């Protein structure tokens, strides 16, 4: 259940071999940064409501 | 630039006539020939292109062939309409180069 | 121009099929000419020719070519401007006079000119719809395609150090 | 229809010369446009071409940085500037309507001739 | 309740009948997507949520 | 190893002059080089340097604007060219290729000196 919800197909955005203008590559870290944390306070409440769930 | 020559330079020739003008490139210029028409005193006017094609309003009496390193232009039956100076055009390559120009005469 | 869309473009490509533009160039110089290349002898890259004037100095042809698209795939079509590192190079190149390239498809029109000054070539490119014709205009420093590129099959294009 | 050309200007040696022509009927945009010179007596020299699409220009070696030629599509004028005259540039000056048909060499075809403009240096 | 949680006030950001600068349109197509994942993955949950108090 | 120059050139005043020298042997990008001029009979005047990893140049306030240095590094080549020819520039011209010693205010070594070629103008 938890795999469906995150086996999506992902692209390279950011060259990290190279260099992308740092304007918009702070807007972009600012933004994966930004969605990390919102994919992992989505990825500790699932879980957390799964272990609640597996325990009731 | 590539260099040519035309033949002849001048011809004296009477109306009735047939009249057969060359040109002689330095290097093939597989097709790529216009002759022009001058009269004295004005600009000159197309009569025909990629050495066989007649430009629009063009008489029948002018016509011609050719290709690589030969090119010729002939003309019959000459009327009085039709003692000018001729030239040559190569469009090969840059610059782009004239001929001498052919006068006809009588 | 566009780096990482195209780059983004040809990650996904599946791979990349090349056919022939059909372009003739009478007159026109297509002989080998950097040395920054050397790897593979005094050339210039494999697949696009510069179109330098036919001698030094002599003035550059203006050209125009056009491509239909044949197939039912997108052409990928790249052609470079070429920046000199001063006016007099770029004078022994394509001669003198107001560069200006021109390129033109049924939803796309855009010029260019070369800015002298330091040496570059700008890579520009388009995708070419089926059925449609790309038209060039050429006032030289113009560096010509000798093919075009189809997409096959859904690739993944990944960047890393890793062995095989 | 037409292609009519400016007056014939006298310069002095080291001035600047500008001929003009003007084109009525036809659209300038569908073709491209030249200048040859008729040297006094001499053969036909090709100077160069102008683009009026975008004024893209190209000139011969012969004549190099002395040319710069340039459009007006408002009027209709193809005016060409000249620097540097010499007496060696006393000719005629034509404008040349040039239809784009040898597409193999960008050769052009002098569909439409000016007036030719007369230009004496000394 | 659901509508509450939704109704709020769009704006266009893409010029879809022109173009913008592709570095930048990436930029949007890639949050605009992600954020879709991510309410996509808030519908599901909510609804599913909703689905399983209905049920309960 | 070698620097060679282009033959003599005689020029009107007015006229531009362009000097040519070639480089054989080392690469062009390790070595600053510049024009100096040897007066008939005079002492030597420093004209400028160019830099052909980027084609940077600087000239002496004595030729200023006058003077135009460009570099070819696909045939080793540093030509030079010299704008508003006078009577006084009449002279020897020398490629000089310095190497960058003098840390301490960038100044020239002057490594190897070209053939010299000579200039008329009038
Ligand atoms: C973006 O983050 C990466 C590390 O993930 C960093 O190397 C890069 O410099 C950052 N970009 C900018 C503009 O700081
Ligand atoms: C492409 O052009 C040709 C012209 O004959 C036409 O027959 C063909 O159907 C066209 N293809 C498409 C996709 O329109
Ligand atoms: C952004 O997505 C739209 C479709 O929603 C697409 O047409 C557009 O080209 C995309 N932008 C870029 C720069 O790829």
């Amino acid at each position: 259940r938890l795999i469906g919800k995150t086996n999506q197909q992902f692209e390279l955005i950011d060259n990290e071999f190279n260099e992308i203008e740092q304007q918009i590559g702070n807007v972009i870290n600012w933004t994966r940064d930004a969605m990390t944390e919102i994919w992992s306070y989505n990825a500790e409440l699932l879980v957390a409501m799964e272990n609640q769930h597996t325990i009731d | 630039e590539i260099v040519m020559t035309q033949s002849p330079s001048s011809l004296s020739a009477s109306v009735g006539d047939r009249v057969t003008i060359t040109c002689r490139p330095s290097q093939s210029i597989s097709t790529f020939l216009n002759w022009y028409e001058q009269k004295p005193g004005k600009a000159p006017k197309l009569l025909i292109y990629d050495a066989s094609s007649l430009q629009s309003g063009v008489p029948s009496r002018f016509s011609g062939s050719g290709s690589g390193t030969e090119f010729t232009l002939t003309i019959s039956s000459l009327q009085p309409e039709d003692f000018a100076t001729y030239y040559c055009q190569q469009s090969f390559s840059t610059p782009y180069t004239f001929g001498q120009g052919t006068r006809l005469e009588i | 121009t566009n780096e990482e869309s195209l780059r983004q473009i040809l990650r996904r490509s599946g791979g990349i099929g090349k056919e022939s533009m059909g372009f003739t160039y009478s007159g026109i110089r297509t002989n080998g000419a950097t040395s920054a290349c050397t790897r593979s002898g005094s050339s210039f890259y494999a697949e696009m020719k510069w179109l330098l004037s036919n001698s030094d100095n002599a003035a550059f042809p203006q050209m125009t070519k056009a491509y239909r698209n044949p197939r039912n795939k997108p052409a990928l079509i790249i052609w470079g401007v070429h920046h000199s590192e001063s006016v007099s190079e770029q004078t022994k190149l394509y001669g003198s006079g107001n560069k200006l390239i021109t390129v033109r498809s049924s939803k796309y029109q855009q010029s260019f000119t070369p800015n002298p000054g330091a040496r570059r070539i700008d890579f520009h490119w388009l995708l070419l719809d089926p059925n449609d014709t790309v038209t060039f205009t050429f006032n030289g420093a113009f560096i010509a395609p000798d093919r075009t590129s189809f997409f096959r099959g859904e690739s993944l294009g990944v960047q890393s150090d890793a062995p095989l | 229809v037409q292609l009519v050309q400016s007056g014939a200007e006298v310069k002095k040696p080291g001035a600047s010369v500008k001929v003009s022509c003007k084109a009525s009927g036809y659209t300038l945009t569908r073709y491209y446009f030249h200048w040859v010179r008729q040297a006094p007596g001499q053969g036909f020299e090709w100077m160069g071409i102008i683009n009026p699409n975008g004024g893209g220009t190209s000139y011969a070696q012969k004549f190099g940085d002395r040319v710069i030629m340039t459009s007006d599509m408002s009027t209709s004028t193809i005016y060409m500037e000249l620097s540097s005259l010499r007496s060696e540039d006393t000719a005629v000056y034509y404008c040349a309507r040039d239809m784009p048909y040898y597409h193999d060499s960008g050769g052009p075809l002098f569909d439409l001739w000016g007036q030719g403009t007369l230009v004496t240096v000394s």
